[PDB]
């Protein structure tokens, strides 16, 4: 009564998006690495149980829709629901390929009043990205 | 090292 | 009766507001590294706060910069949960 | 040798970034409520994420308005737990 | 992989209970909240803090409070708390005159800005709105 | 309930 109920026929959904290329408008730089972290991510989630699935370099256009499908879904027999995103960003904000959009409006689809099936079930978003342009020179 |  | 329909959200930033975020082309972003390093182990039996604690601990300890370029030359990272969960999170049984 | 000079700090808000937070006059605010209640009975025997996780829940399901201006009428509040400590807490031994 | 808790106090907790506000701001008098700063109270004495609640505090007075407390010598602390109590939008908080950056008030607790809570918890508790979005609920 |  104090832990999240995890007896459903599966642990849930897994959603990778892995954008490695930028359209050089954006002036983003290729993400070398990012494919060895989706491939450390996919193995790793799999093995918890997840239903993985690997989505590479989004539109912005793209992740809103891909998220907004996976939120219409029914998730009734999954425990939770995770998401990972590799990418650039900055402040409250991440990129597609083709610009930037922003966090609040890719995890509002999952919403309880928009997702009905994940209701008092946990949903999980790992972000990699930048947040800014500051550098923690640290101490000590 | 790189930068997101 | 009702429920907050902000309710049972988690999110596992790389980074704190404001701030960079690191990438090794060889080796994939710190994050991700001690993220699957930590799950690995420790996955099947942690909590998920437990686990992604273990996670800033790792980051903030064993990662530091190294650039040809001074201005990010001995840099660190501390990455950022939050959390709006109202229970305890356990990948098992 | 180096830690990140924003490691080890917890924000414990009352309420998600974009939402308002509601307080009754006469008994006071939805999240000191019942935050005090559960350091009071765990205070001491309950690591701070367990502790933080349980006033999400509290304030989640045992708190929703009332007020005359429809507009503030049956509302709900999710508090908001960021997260850079490196270890767990307890405030005890 | 537990913060280490074996030091003669357990740290200091600073409670900023603001009710009273400048009609300049525009704010209303935040009712209920002398119940709230004192429960409070109760419970991180109970904890161990030393818990010292400051009144209708100005933006400058928050931002001293602070700052005093950041050079203080924690040595034999386990850790630190502070407790907001006001007002706020969002990243803001409201003194009795105005608002203030919370990032500049928590700032000065940085690692390089007070040495005798470096690997320390640095806890923050706030009690302010964050924007004007009501959360309706659903079921 | 008021509003903070």
């Amino acid at each position: 009564t104090y832990q999240y109920n995890m007896n459903f026929e599966k642990l849930g959904k897994c959603i990778i998006i892995n954008n490695k290329n930028f359209d050089k408008v954006t002036g983003m730089g290729v993400r070398n690495g990012t494919d060895k972290d989706a491939e450390a991510l996919f193995k790793c989630f799999r093995s918890l149980g997840f239903d993985v699935i690997v989505y590479n370099d989004c539109s912005c256009a793209k992740m809103q829709d891909l998220l907004k499908k996976a939120s219409e879904e029914d998730h009734t027999n999954a425990a939770c629901f995770a998401c990972i995103l590799l990418s650039h960003g900055e402040e409250n904000v991440i990129y597609g390929k083709d610009g930037v959009t922003p966090i609040k409006d890719l995890t509002a689809h999952f919403r309880g009043d928009r997702c009905k099936t994940l209701l008092e079930k946990p949903k999980l978003f790992f972000i990699q990205a930048c947040r800014g342009t500051e550098l923690d020179d640290g101490i000590q | 090292v790189e930068i997101d | 009766y009702k429920i907050p329909v902000e309710a049972d959200f988690l999110f596992a930033y790389s980074t704190v507001p404001g701030y960079v975020s690191m990438r090794s082309p060889g080796r994939g972003s710190w994050f991700v590294q001690a993220l699957c390093s930590i799950l690995e182990e420790h996955g099947k039996d942690l909590e998920i706060m437990q686990i992604l604690t273990r996670v800033n601990d790792r980051v903030a300890r064993h990662f530091e910069s190294c650039s040809d370029d001074p201005h990010f030359h001995e840099k660190k990272q501390i990455p950022c949960v939050v959390s709006m969960l109202t229970k305890e999170l356990y990948f098992s049984q």
